[PDB]
RNA sequence: AGAGGUUCCGGGGUCACCUUGACCUAUUCUCAAACUUUAAAUAUGUAAGAAGUCCUUGUUACUUAAUUGAACGUGGACAU
RNA sequence: GGAGAACAGAAAUCUCCAGUAGAACAAAAGGGUAAAAGCCCCCUUGAUUUUGAUUUUCAGUGUGAAUACAAACCAUGAAAG
RNA sequence: GGUUGCGGCCAUAUCUACCAGAAAGCACCGUUUCCCGUCCGAUCAACUGUAGUUAAGCUGGUAAGAGCCUGACCGAGUAGUGUAGUGGGUGACCAUACGCGAAACUCAGGUGCUGCAAUCU
């Protein structure tokens, strides 16, 4: 007979990190959450109210309802052909915040205080990021680090 | 009789023969689901808005 | 060396155990309420035996705690029996110590009905000054070595004062 | 004792204040989460705690960070208000409360509304909110691990913090006076220990049973002849005392914190280094095993 | 797979002994789809902004001890 | 598990120490849980009313099960909850 | 800098053995009329900071300590793996090309950091 129940095939992915069982510190509850907070979902398997499904662990999105205990997070799903909007009402110890959407509003505020400095200036300011570019020109020295190594090595066995 | 029960070949390509489509994300989402207890409020906010911006307008 | 480590009587705890309840226990309880003045507690059995005659949550035993001066009052009472008399066993591992005597004999007797043998066991509980440390419930800790009750120190106590001697028969 | 490795790899410790006994995890968590919706709303506790010499209590909410105090009295400065005496006793855990209450509302510039019980009578009366005005100031009772028996002096600061102005919400069956066989209170025995009668009703039993105890017990109330129907005159002074000036006058310190730290780090034992350590293992290599 | 550790823990042999099993301790050889401290590669979620950011302050019957917040805004600034 | 206590030992009850869970939580197996979710005690009926929203199987139908709220009304507790 | 109360991260904090602690704090400690709770004022409750003590808790230090944490061109670009070939090989498997890349091990270092408030030669 074939199971497909709830939460089948949860056995290491509610399990409860090693040496890190027990009780939820007070940081995950005093964490404040607001709507359009980006969030990433990831089940405390010690707290079984409120648990997303097993397809919504690793799954990252934005907040939309905030209640007493738990905030409703939209995901979208692929199903079939199409990505439906999934809203989900998850207590927030299987809730943190988004550290990218963190970086992303210090890249906001370092790119606000720039152009405001080349406005100050008259300069240009070119406040894109880029990729890795290819290296430039070197001349790499040889004082101290004369060019010194030796052939590929015999076989031996040494079982 | 005997035969194929069950595979997942070719559904990902008749998946994205018509693209596989994001929602299509509007401003003022729908307020389903929101706390009811927010939305009566909220009612009366933007209701308080528009009569004190007619008022300041006319 | 200091006078908080003075090896002292926290408890002496009196045991019979009755394996059948009803009168006998009754009776077992008796005793003990008038010989330490506290009523005693029962004491119910943790699984059947069938070859015990006991069986399960049936009251089969017994037993009162006494502090204080009342514990060190019953003490020469009960070691007079022994003829202030114990063994090198008797004293446990961990500084406590014990031991069993029969009739309650003589001292107290009440209207003394038809109630027949009842012999019990004597447990003394020693440690020093600072016990509290393990018993209370904000900063619940643990005795350190220097304080810990040894065999070797109630023996030593044992030895002193009550004036008695160990493993002569 | 000598734990395998085994043992020693998979152990979790418990957190440190648990470790430590201080800190109950399962209330604080009650305690300190908010309702997320009153988000960044802080949620006050009044935090009361007994050790042996001192009543603490402190006002205190939450942040990750660690916990913020916004305002704080202990009992020990209960000498400046009048109370020289029996400074964990259920009237000091009163007297504490209502200075932490008054402290506190004047603190936040709402010490003139909600003056709360001025004359003071042991009825459960909880602090009601004026019509039209700032409601009063909402704080929950933080008793921590102590058991919660009818007559226990954390009520006394919990009934003096109410009696101040504080929103503190309780029932009134943990209060003295409270009867397990009625669901009624005594309002007049509540008010003896207010006041401290029951430490007066023993001061007056004393001193007619035995003598000796009497000397004992209560030598500091023949040493500077403090009556033993004066209690009442002392905390009822001291009420108002509190309430004219709960402003925290600190102490001088009579010296500063870097000649404190000069001063005792002069027996603070300093961890030793590798060097040392490592010379200390050869040394005792060499002193082991010179051929003795 | 050998080492070290004395016992009416029913080794027969002092009536404390070559011919002691388990157990304990430090080692040792080899493993696990339904074991695990770890832990990839490939596959996988989200973000990379005008529906944005900052400043001022309007509404509310929500929320706060308190225009304190929340949500939506007005007005202003920022469009190689 | 170790050390002790007349009958009492392999195992009856009593006492102490070690004890990260090697126990228990109705029932499979997996997950979870230590001032607890286990054991014992006290009070109780929220195993109540009304209506939306959500999740999983899904066609994003039904049924089942569950989640977070909202208006009540209660229980509990000193209270937060 | 010590200490307390409330903490954040939850072993660099735990565990074992030993030693030290001035001041204050904390603690043990003293009492049982009242509130309260026990078989037992042991715990819990109350009262006195009074009779005493740093013995313990607590804090710090020590250990070629166990554990834990961090780092390393240490193992090791090894194992595994994505991609490619009308590559090798009877096969099992393997080598190569473009990539990603561990773990155990072995060494070295470390052994709580800190927030609010109060107090202390
Ligand atoms: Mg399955
Ligand atoms: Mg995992
Ligand atoms: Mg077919
Ligand atoms: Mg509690
Ligand atoms: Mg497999
Ligand atoms: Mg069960
Ligand atoms: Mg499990
Ligand atoms: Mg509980
Ligand atoms: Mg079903
Ligand atoms: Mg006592
Ligand atoms: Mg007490
Ligand atoms: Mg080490
Ligand atoms: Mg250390």
């Amino acid at each position: 007979g074939k199971s497909h129940g709830y939460r089948s095939r949860t056995r290491y992915m509610f399990q409860r990190d090693f040496r890190k069982h027990g009780a939820v510190h007070l940081s995950t509850y005093l964490k404040v959450y607001k709507v359009g907070d980006i969030v990433d979902i990831k089940a405390n398997g010690s707290i079984q109210k409120g648990m997303p499904h097993k397809f919504y662990q690793g799954k990252t999105g934005v907040v939309y309802n905030v209640t007493k205990s738990s905030v409703g997070v939209i995901i979208n799903k692929m199903v079939g052909n199409r990505y439906l909007e999934k809203r989900l009402n998850l207590r927030v110890e299987h809730i943190k915040h988004s550290k990218c959407r963190q970086e992303f509003l210090e890249r906001v505020k370092a790119n606000a205080a720039k152009r405001a400095e080349a406005k100050a200036q008259g300069v240009a300011v070119q406040l894109k990021r880029q990729p890795a570019q290819p290296r430039e020109s070197r001349i790499v020295s040889t004082e101290g680090n004369v060019p010194q190594t030796l052939a590929p090595v015999p076989y031996e066995t040494f079982i | 009789a005997k035969s194929k029960n069950h595979t997942a070949h070719n559904q990902t390509r008749k998946a994205h023969r018509n693209g596989i489509k994001k929602p299509k994300t509007y401003k003022y989402p729908s307020l389903k689901g929101v706390d009811p207890k927010f939305r009566r409020n909220h009612k009366h906010a933007l209701h308080g808005t528009a009569k004190a911006l007619a008022a300041a307008k006319k | 060396q200091n006078p908080m480590r003075d090896l002292k009587i926290e408890k002496l705890v009196l045991n019979i155990s009755v394996g059948e309840s009803g009168d006998r226990l009754t009776r077992a309880s008796k005793v003990l309420e008038q010989l330490s003045g506290q009523t005693p507690v029962q004491s119910k059995a943790r699984y059947t035996v069938r070859t015990f005659g006991i069986r399960r949550n049936e009251k089969i035993a017994v037993h009162v705690t006494v502090r204080g001066p009342k514990a060190e009052e019953i003490l020469e009472r009960g070691l007079k029996v022994k003829e202030y008399q114990l063994r090198d066993r008797n004293f446990s591992a961990t500084g406590n110590f014990g031991f069993g005597i029969d009739e309650h004999i003589d001292l107290g007797i009440k209207y003394d009905p038809s109630i027949g043998i009842f012999g019990m066991d004597f447990y003394v509980v020693m440690n020093r000054p600072g016990a509290r440390v393990t018993r209370r419930k904000r900063c619940k800790g643990t005795v350190g070595n220097s304080h810990k009750t040894t065999k070797e120190d109630t023996v030593s106590w044992f030895k002193q004062k009550y004036d008695a001697d160990v493993l002569d028969k | 004792d000598a734990k395998s490795s085994a043992y020693s790899s998979r152990f979790q410790t418990p957190f440190r204040r648990r470790r430590e006994g201080k800190t109950d995890y399962y209330q604080r968590k009650r305690l300190v989460t908010q309702h997320k919706a009153k988000y960044n709303t802080p949620k006050y506790r009044l935090v009361v705690r007994f050790t042996n010499k001192d009543i603490i209590c402190q006002i205190i909410s939450s942040t990750i960070t660690g916990d913020v105090v916004l305002a704080a009295a202990y009992s020990h400065e209960l000498p400046r208000y009048g109370i020289t005496h029996g400074l964990t006793n259920w009237a000091a855990a009163y007297a504490t409360g209502l200075l932490i209450a008054r402290r506190t509302l004047q603190k936040l510039g709402l010490d003139e509304t909600y003056k709360g019980v001025e004359e003071v009578e042991g009825e459960y009366e909880l602090t009601e909110a004026v019509e039209d005005g700032p409601r009063p100031f909402k704080v929950f009772l933080d008793i921590g691990l102590q058991r919660t028996t009818t007559g226990a002096r954390v009520f006394g600061a919990l009934k003096g913090a109410s009696d101040g102005g504080l929103y503190v919400p309780h029932s009134e069956n943990r209060f003295p006076g409270w009867d397990f066989e009625t669901e009624e209170i005594d309002p007049e025995l509540l008010r003896s220990y207010i006041f401290g009668g029951h430490v007066s009703q023993y001061m007056e039993e004393l001193a007619d049973d035995d003598e000796e105890r009497f000397s004992e017990l209560f030598k500091g109330y023949l040493a500077d002849d403090i009556d033993a129907d004066s209690l009442e005159d002392i905390y009822t002074s001291a009420h108002e005392a509190i309430r004219a000036d709960p402003a925290f006058k600190p102490t001088e310190k009579k010296f500063t914190k870097e000649q404190y730290a000069a001063e005792s780090k002069k027996y603070r034992q300093t961890k030793l280094s590798k060097e040392e350590r490592a010379a200390r293992v050869a040394a005792k290599i060499a002193a082991l095993a010179g051929q003795q």
